[PDB]
């Protein structure tokens, strides 16, 4: 996207780092933020053996996906319900993850402002 | 070359058409291009200046070089072809058949009547091709590899064998 | 276990009967190709079941 | 991919039994008339390879396109990747343009 | 036109030969030698073909000669590749042995030797 | 055959080098041994350093798979040069000019590979985030050591 | 540049030969002279290449193979929160309510 | 594929003779030489013998197609080369 | 052994008062009889040899040895039968002697406790090998071979005798069961150095190794069809056994000293594996695919790792079947056309269908197709060179990847392709040649099934 | 045994292979091998597809099919 | 054998093989019409991608720079 | 005429790949994947009479056995190191140091 040319051609000091992401304190001008909430507890996502990299914050859109899909058989077209609610769980999960580069973008900018408005 | 001045034309023009043809593809447009090609050679035919006519063909030579296609079409069966020598595995020599065990050639008896007809013919030909070839050849040995004709009523053509015996080009 | 076990290793072994009757001498040469596409057909019948097994 | 390439294949096997074991496309053309099945069979497997949307072919390549421009990944090996996708709609083209369509271009006896 | 520029894996073309062109009655001659050997030879191969009282294989004096000429000398490259090795080999393993003295190379589960 | 027919040292003299000739069928002229460094050829000829491919197709040979006849010399590397082999038949292109572009070819797609990897392609997205101290038990972790704790916040 | 009179003469004589050669090689109508000697087809098919195969190889495993620890192994089943255990009877709880978002 | 017969072969190859232009199909039979009889030169000969490889879907030497001078000969080179005897 | 000495020596007898024109038949099926009863030395225990006498004894190394040579002698007999066919009467009762004291020795040899009695043994099979070859070869060059066999083999042999002579002074016996208890290190000193070279060259030109091999490819080229089989399928391994005996007293110097001798071992099995791609007699290329196969026999005893040995035996064993089945079947050829060039008769495929079967099956073998026993002793070397050094594995795939080349090189130039038009004397394969091929390569992929029996001591 | 079409048939008129006879007549020169190749123009083997053509083969009646289905879908709908 | 060569002619074709042909080219056609129909997201989109130059600073939790 | 050969070739490249599919060990995967390079060298060779055929044959294997030193490699680490074949002991241990046995599947891969 254009967020790579500003980083290879422009300028990489105010673009994040997405090895590096986050930098910045979790609350920096967030005054009071919560905690994630995890549905399915870890007992749960264990016997359902559920993939690792499928133990996210969408799991339990997933352990139910999969139940009906097991209950539905051989109606292998049933379920499209179950499928669409975890595919918009991670869409939200996604966007979550776009707010987070955004920010660690703005507030890069600011840092970078920040010093030449006190550099003079 | 053993090759003469004409052949090495004929020769030209045939590859120079087929490499056309390559390039081409589509008839109509083969056919324009082909009569284009004809042209240029029809151009220099009368041409008596042997050394002239000599360079012609060398600089068409380096033409057809640069201007050949990379991948020329082949006929199947050419060499080169996709289907040459896809059938040399099932070719056997008539030879094989004498080494049948008396049950295999009891099944066709009439086939095995007819084989010893030519193999009788064959051994009594013989000698009459071997003096043919005698006489007929100067000292020294031949020059040529060109066999002669039977010059007489009841001969058959030296060295024939293996020239009306050969597997058929689709033998299974 | 007993279905699922035992029908995944007959579409095994069923593929190998053509080659025993073959290299062992017991079979009818007068359509060996058929056999042989009979068998595959068959065998892709069997290797289905523990496939919808799985599916469930 | 192993049922639109395995059909593929057994379409030109088709067409070179048909053409007394002639292998080169430019003597074939004009077949998409004289061998409809083959010709819908080497229409449908030629779709399949480029992607056409619902296709067995679009339900892998698809999904792979666009995890892979999506990806952390080598930005060459990405383009390189997505080149070489617009060339396979080009080579199924030539098969496609050279042994169906056009005039007839193999023997007379036919 | 770029010039053929010839190879030892990539003869010239017969064609592009200068000397394929230019021919005098000695080339020509020599050139009827060569099928009169050629000639020879191929009578008296087909003398023994087509004779139909030989079972056998007509031995070939040329290919006797081509397996004699080749099977002839003898000298299994002499000590440098037998020393290079051994120093590529003797360098790795006095590099793993000391590794294994002090405990710094990986074998928490290597028991097949 | 005899020993007069079999190969021999190399031939000094020029009545020596037309026994050869005589011997390996070949014109006096044509005829020409390897150079005399004791490599071990003895007289036998030195012939062009051609592919059987490189023979007539359509010629009747007497071993039309190797395209040889019988009685003539054998190239002392022959089997290396049957058709299954090693083949020397002209080109299209010149060879270095053939060297020089799939040089060029992998050298520039080495070189534009490590640019790539220099400079790789992502999306404008912040890491996933995993509950339960990023998964810290399920990936192996052990159960007694506390992890430090990794919390994640709503955006 | 055609052919010498000598050469047109040996093609015809060689011609003669080889089409009577190729002419002999016909079968006559009693060669080869041989020595004496979909339902129901596909059912017996799947007797002795499925039923048999299958009772030998279920034979095999439930009576050699399963008898020794960890011949085959299964990956055990997958629970799911409301799922009833057969072999003692328990329940599992469901999932705490969703946020419910949509 | 279809077998071959040596008055196929004949046939085949008047055919193709006849849809040239430089030919007269009245004055054509199977023994009437290219450059004697029909008034030709080598160069057409070249395409003749390209236009029976073309027809027959096989190639002919160039050792030998300088050879055949008359519809007649090119019918019993083919039906040599695919064992044609009838 | 008894039991396995005294029949081979009425086999003798036999020969000589059998009638007139059952010598084949009589040795052949009593050598078969003796051959079955051999099996009763897989008599093998996981901790004790089976030592049967103060003389003579039998572990997990010599067992496959003994069953494979005295499954040998009745496929020699077939294999010879038939040159032999216009020799004197009397003559061949002199070929099948040499033949029979050759089994004689070679069974002694493989299971005798001490090793002054397996040195004279060891030395014994030269003379009936001698004879073979130089009496009943083919061509002038057959006088050279014996020399070149004898003197390369007492070149080696005669130190040995020095240095075990010495062994028994300063240990007091040579007794292989009473060194196993006995045995001290070796220090360095040039005196233990010459001392180490002296107990291991007459098994290294035994192997052959690298270097020292330019006498095999003569005595192959020279011998008759049994020659050849006796010499590649087991008087090879002569080397090799007492090599995996002798290592036992030679630590630790071997750590060290083994070191020229794996560099010649690994980059002679890709010499001569490449010079198999351009030879031109098919003996000779069968030959030299020997000491390719070889040079990994003598890496993995010279190592010494219980993966190595296991790997060791098996090709040994794996090789012998394979090395004698090339050989019968190049035979086969040859007693047709009456030569050894390769080049010579070409797409035999079309000619004799069925031996080009045994030719493909043979030729398999020899590469290493897995799970072929041939596969699984090149493996268990490849896993243990490995280990001691990791860039071993480039030199061993690279032979690998060159011994399929003349593998299938071999079997491309002789079976497919165009036949030769002018060799017309082709006769469809005997029952004798059908079943010998089928004797050497059935018993060779039934040992896939229980591989275990191959794999030696330290199994 | 096999009958062949009479060879007075074959003409280039009404073929690309005329344009090419005019396209060379500029020229002075003339294809005297045209009516080998005018078979290819006529009969069935005038007017082939094009390549849209060609792919959209059986367009015609999978839209009809998709209408009767939607159609229909969207009826077992409004009743219920 | 049944269908009988042609010289320079069009082949002879059987009409079973020519509906089988057009029963399956309209097949395809049916299929990808009928999928798209019910599965247009697969091939343009499943979910809106948002437009991260519109959040505001108070989403992103960005403190004014004066700060 | 040899169709039943041809036959007997097909189903036998066939098992040796449903070998190699199932193979739950690396010796046994082996027994697969060099099979299919015979099948694969007796079948592109199928018309043994042309030397066209004979030399792609031989190039099949002389690229595949390139390749299968990197298989073997794979083998002899993860016997030195992991101590096993089976793919479950394998992915069980999961070693973090995997850049030699992977550029061995990588090398026998390509
Ligand atoms: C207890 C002790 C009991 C004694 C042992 C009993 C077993 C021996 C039975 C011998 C009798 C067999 C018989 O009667 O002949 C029938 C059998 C069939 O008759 P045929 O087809 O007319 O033979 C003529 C041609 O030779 C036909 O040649 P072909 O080419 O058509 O087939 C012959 C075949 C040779 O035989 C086979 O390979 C059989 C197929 C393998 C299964 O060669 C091949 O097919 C080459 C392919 C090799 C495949 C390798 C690929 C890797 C697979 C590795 C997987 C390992 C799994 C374990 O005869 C043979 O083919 C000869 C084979 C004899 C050796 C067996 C080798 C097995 C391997
Ligand atoms: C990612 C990692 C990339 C690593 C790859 C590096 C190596 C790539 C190159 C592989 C070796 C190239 C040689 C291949 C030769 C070959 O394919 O044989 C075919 C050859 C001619 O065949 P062809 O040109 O296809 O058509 C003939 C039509 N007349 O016919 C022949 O001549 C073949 C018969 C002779 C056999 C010669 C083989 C000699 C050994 C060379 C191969 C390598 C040996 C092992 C060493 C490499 C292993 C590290
Ligand atoms: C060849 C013949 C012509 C050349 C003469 C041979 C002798 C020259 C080579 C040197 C041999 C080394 C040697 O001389 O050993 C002497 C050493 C004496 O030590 P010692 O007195 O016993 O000390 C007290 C321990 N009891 O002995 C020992 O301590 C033990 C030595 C064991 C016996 C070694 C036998 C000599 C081996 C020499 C050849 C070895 C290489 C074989 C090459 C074969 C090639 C095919
Ligand atoms: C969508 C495709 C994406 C991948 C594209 C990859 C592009 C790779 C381009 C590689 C080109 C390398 O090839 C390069 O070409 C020129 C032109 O012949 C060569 O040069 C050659 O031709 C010219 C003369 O005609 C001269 O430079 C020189 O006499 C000769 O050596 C270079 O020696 C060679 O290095
Ligand atoms: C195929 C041929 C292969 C040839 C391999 C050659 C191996 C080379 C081995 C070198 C070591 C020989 O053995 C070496 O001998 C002397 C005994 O005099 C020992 O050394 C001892 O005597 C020497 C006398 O010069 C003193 O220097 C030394 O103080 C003393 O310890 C060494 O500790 C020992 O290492
Ligand atoms: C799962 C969904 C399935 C949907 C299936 C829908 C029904 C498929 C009907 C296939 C009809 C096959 O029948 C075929 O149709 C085509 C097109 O009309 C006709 O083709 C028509 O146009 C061509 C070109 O002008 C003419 O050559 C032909 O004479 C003419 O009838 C054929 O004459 C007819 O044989």
């Amino acid at each position: 996207g254009a967020h790579l040319a500003r980083r290879y051609l422009g300028d990489a000091s105010v673009e994040p780092d997405p090895l590096r992401m986050p930098t910045f304190p979790p609350d920096y001008g967030f005054p009071e933020r919560k905690e994630r909430e995890m549905v399915a507890t870890q007992q749960e996502m264990n016997d359902a053996q559920l993939v690792l990299q499928q133990r996210d914050y969408c799991a339990h859109y997933l352990i139910r996906f999969l139940k009906c899909k097991r209950d539905s058989f051989p109606n292998f077209l049933a379920c499209k319900h179950e499928r669409h609610d975890w595919d918009y769980c991670e869409h939200l999960d996604y966007v979550k993850r776009m707010k987070e580069f955004e920010r660690e973008r703005r507030l890069l900018q600011r840092k970078k402002r920040r010093e030449q408005r006190e550099a003079d | 070359a053993y090759l003469t001045h004409q052949q090495k034309v004929l020769r030209l023009y045939k590859r120079a058409l087929r490499h056309l043809e390559s390039w081409c593809i589509h008839r109509d447009k083969y056919r324009y291009f082909a009569c284009l090609l004809r042209a240029r050679f029809d151009e220099h035919k009368n041409e008596k200046d042997m050394v002239k006519a000599t360079q012609l063909l060398r600089e068409a030579e380096e033409e057809f070089w640069h201007g050949q296609h990379p991948q020329p079409y082949i006929f199947p069966e050419s060499p080169g072809g996709t289907s040459y020598e896809r059938y040399e595995c099932y070719k056997v020599p008539e030879w094989c058949l004498d080494d049948w065990h008396p049950s295999e050639k009891a099944m066709y008896p009439d086939y095995f009547a007819k084989r010893e007809q030519w193999k009788k013919l064959r051994r009594e030909s013989w000698e009459r091709e071997v003096k043919q070839l005698q006489e007929e050849t100067p000292v020294g040995g031949p020059r040529t590899e060109a066999l002669p004709p039977a010059r007489k009523q009841g001969d058959l053509p030296p060295l024939w064998w293996h020239i009306v015996t050969r597997p058929r080009e689709r033998p299974m | 276990m007993n279905m699922f076990s035992s029908l995944s290793l007959v579409t095994l072994l069923l593929l190998t009967m053509p080659i025993m009757m073959m290299s062992f001498n017991t079979y009818k040469p007068s359509n060996y190709p058929l056999y042989v596409k009979t068998a595959i057909s068959y065998a892709f019948i069997t290797s289905m079941i523990p496939t919808m097994m799985f599916i469930h | 991919h192993a049922f639109f390439k395995a059909m593929l294949f057994m379409c030109s096997g088709s067409i070179i039994h048909s053409l007394n074991d002639e292998q080169d496309i430019r003597k074939m053309g004009g077949l998409f008339k004289a061998m409809p099945f083959t010709t819908t069979a080497l229409i449908v497997g030629s779709l399949a390879l480029t992607g056409m949307p619902f296709l067995t072919g679009f339900y892998s390549k698809d999904l792979i396109i666009e995890a892979a421009n999506t990806s952390y990944t080598n930005a060459w090996a990405l383009l390189m990747t997505l080149i070489a996708t617009s060339f396979t709609a080009i080579y199924s083209t030539r098969i496609i343009f050279f042994a169906l369509l056009g005039q007839p271009r193999f023997p007379t006896l036919v | 036109f770029p010039k053929y520029e010839a190879s030892r894996l990539s003869s010239l073309p017969t064609t592009l030969d200068p000397a394929e062109y230019d021919i005098s009655s000695e080339t020509r001659k020599a050139q009827a030698e060569r099928l009169a050997i050629r000639s020879r030879l191929k009578r008296e191969y087909q003398l023994q073909y087509y004779d139909p009282s030989r079972r056998g294989v007509i031995e070939d004096p040329a290919l006797v000669r081509w397996t004699y000429a080749r099977s002839a000398n003898i000298y299994p490259f002499g000590i440098g590749p037998l020393v290079f090795w051994y120093y590529v080999f003797k360098t790795d393993r006095d590099r793993k042995e000391k590794l294994i003295q002090e405990g710094k190379l990986d074998r928490t589960f290597n028991i097949s030797y | 055959i005899t020993k007069d027919m079999l190969p021999g040292p190399y031939p000094k003299t020029p009545e020596e080098r037309a026994a050869a000739a005589k011997k390996y069928n070949m014109r006096v002229e044509d005829y020409e041994p390897y150079p005399d460094d004791g490599t071990g050829y003895g007289d036998y000829p030195k012939l062009p350093d051609r592919s059987q491919q490189e023979r007539d197709p359509w010629y009747d040979w007497d071993h039309p798979d190797l395209r040889l006849n019988w009685g003539e010399p054998m190239h002392w590397d022959l089997d290396m040069y049957i058709r299954n082999r090693v083949d020397t038949s002209p080109t299209p292109v010149n060879w270095n000019l053939m060297c020089k572009h799939l040089f060029g070819f992998v050298a520039f797609m080495l070189f534009m590979f490590w640019v790539g990897e220099t400079y790789p392609a992502y999306q404008p997205v912040g890491p996933k985030q995993y509950p339960y101290n990023n998964l810290y038990l399920e990936r192996g972790g052990d159960p007694n050591k506390e992890p430090e704790p990794v919390v994640h916040y709503e955006i | 540049s055609g052919y010498t009179p000598e050469e047109k003469l040996r093609l015809q004589q060689l011609r003669e030969l080889r089409r009577r050669w190729l002419k002999d090689q016909e079968l006559s109508p009693r060669e080869p002279v041989l020595p004496p000697q979909k339902t129901y087809r596909h059912s017996i098919f799947a007797f002795t290449h499925v039923l048999i195969p299958v009772w030998i190889i279920h034979y095999y495993l439930k009576y050699h193979v399963t008898t020794k620890p960890y011949t085959i192994v299964e990956k055990k089943p997958r629970i799911f929160p409301g799922d009833t255990i057969l072999e003692t009877g328990e329940v599992i709880p469901p999932m705490k309510e969703f946020p419910d978002q949509h | 594929a279809p077998p071959l017969t040596l008055e196929g072969i004949k046939d085949r190859v008047l055919y193709v003779l006849k849809l040239y232009d430089k030919i007269d199909p009245e004055k054509l039979s199977v023994n009437s030489h290219f450059m004697k009889d029909l008034g030709l030169d080598s160069l057409d000969q070249v395409e003749i013998i390209m236009a029976m490889e073309d027809e027959f879907g096989f190639e002919i030497p160039d050792i030998d197609a300088e050879k055949l001078m008359c519809p007649q000969e090119i019918v019993d080179y083919i039906a040599d080369k695919k064992d044609v005897y009838e | 052994m008894l039991k396995y000495i005294i029949p081979t020596i009425m086999l003798m007898p036999l020969t000589w008062l059998s009638k007139n024109n059952m010598i084949w038949v009589n040795s052949t099926a009593h050598s078969l009889l003796i051959s079955f009863t051999s099996l009763l030395l897989m008599n093998q225990f996981g901790d004790n040899s089976l030592n049967f006498s103060l003389l003579f004894f039998s572990d997990s190394l010599s067992t496959p040895l003994l069953i494979l040579t005295m499954w040998l002698l009745p496929l020699m007999l077939m294999a010879s039968q038939h040159h032999l066919s216009k020799e004197n009467l009397t003559r061949k009762k002199l070929f099948i002697t040499m033949l029979i004291s050759l089994q004689l020795f070679l069974i002694m040899t493989f299971t005798a406790m001490e090793l002054i009695l397996f040195y004279i043994l060891f030395e014994a099979t030269l003379v009936p090998t001698l004879i073979i070859i130089t009496r009943w070869g083919n061509q002038t060059e057959r006088l050279n071979a014996g020399l070149y066999f004898l003197f390369y083999t007492l070149a080696g042999s005669l130190p040995l005798l020095v240095a075990l002579i010495y062994i028994q002074n300063t240990v007091g016996s040579l007794n292989f069961l009473m060194l196993q208890y006995w045995v001290q290190p070796v220090h360095n000193s040039w005196s233990n150095v010459f001392m180490w070279l002296a107990c291991m060259m007459a098994f290294m030109v035994k192997m052959p190794l690298y270097g020292l091999h330019l006498w095999l490819p003569k005595a192959h080229v020279e011998a008759p069809i049994a020659g050849s089989m006796v010499l590649a399928a087991v008087l090879l391994k002569l080397g090799g056994y007492g090599m995996l005996r002798i290592t036992l007293i030679l630590n630790p110097m071997t750590d060290f000293m083994a070191y020229p001798f794996i560099m010649l071992s690994l980059w002679g099995m890709i010499m001569t594996s490449s010079i198999c791609l351009r030879q031109t007699d098919l003996k000779s290329l069968i030959a030299y695919s020997s000491v390719s196969h070889m040079a990994l026999v003598i890496v993995a005893i010279l190592i010494q790792t219980p993966w190595s040995y296991m790997g060791a035996t098996a090709l040994m064993i794996a090789h012998g079947l394979t090395s004698s089945m090339l050989f019968c079947l190049a035979n086969s050829n040859y007693e047709r056309i009456h030569s050894r060039t390769m080049i010579l008769a070409r797409g035999l495929q079309t000619l004799l269908p069925l031996m080009a079967t045994w030719w493909l099956l043979a030729s398999l073998t020899n590469l290493a197709l897995p799970p072929t026993i041939n596969l699984i002793g090149e493996l268990f070397v490849v896993m243990s060179t490995f280990s001691w050094s990791n860039i071993t594995i480039i030199l061993m795939g690279v032979n690998m990847v060159i011994t399929a080349l003349y593998s299938l090189y071999m079997l491309i130039m002789t079976q497919r392709g165009k036949y030769t038009y002018h060799i017309n004397n082709i006769s469809p394969s005997f029952t004798r040649e059908n079943a010998l091929m089928s004797l050497h390569i059935l018993p060779l992929l039934l040992l896939t099934l229980n591989p275990k029996i191959i794999l030696g001591p330290l199994y | 045994k096999m009958e062949l079409p009479d060879y007075k048939q074959w003409k280039i008129e009404g073929t690309p292979l005329e344009t090419v006879q005019e396209k060379l007549a500029a020229r002075g020169l003339r294809d005297p091998w045209g009516r080998n190749e005018a078979w290819r123009y006529m009969g069935g083997f005038a007017n082939n597809v094009s390549f849209v053509g060609a792919l959209l083969k059986g367009f015609k009646w999978g839209f009809a099919a998709f209408v009767v289905a939607i159609g229909a879908e969207y009826y077992l709908e409004s009743q219920k | 054998a049944h269908i009988e060569p042609r010289y320079r002619q069009f082949p002879q074709l059987t009409r079973s093989q020519v509906i089988q042909a057009e029963f399956f080219s309209a097949t395809m056609w049916f299929w990808i019409l009928w999928r798209f129909w019910h599965d247009s997201d697969a091939v343009l989109g499943h979910f809106p991608y948002p437009d991260p130059s519109q959040w505001t600073d108070e989403e992103l939790g960005i403190p004014p720079d004066d700060e | 005429p040899n169709i039943n050969k041809f036959f007997k070739y097909l189903l036998l490249f066939l098992i040796t790949m449903l070998i190699l599919v199932t193979a739950n060990n690396l010796f046994q995967l082996f027994i697969g994947w060099e099979g299919v390079g015979i099948m694969s060298f007796l079948l592109i060779g199928w018309w043994y009479g042309r030397a066209d055929a004979n030399t792609a044959a031989l190039q099949a294997i002389l690229y595949n056995r390139i390749g299968d030193i990197g298989f073997i490699l794979a083998m002899a680490w993860f016997l030195t190191n992991l101590n096993t074949w089976d793919l479950q002991q394998i992915f069980m241990l999961n070693p973090s140091d995997s850049n030699m046995p992977l550029i061995g599947l990588a090398l026998a891969a390509t």
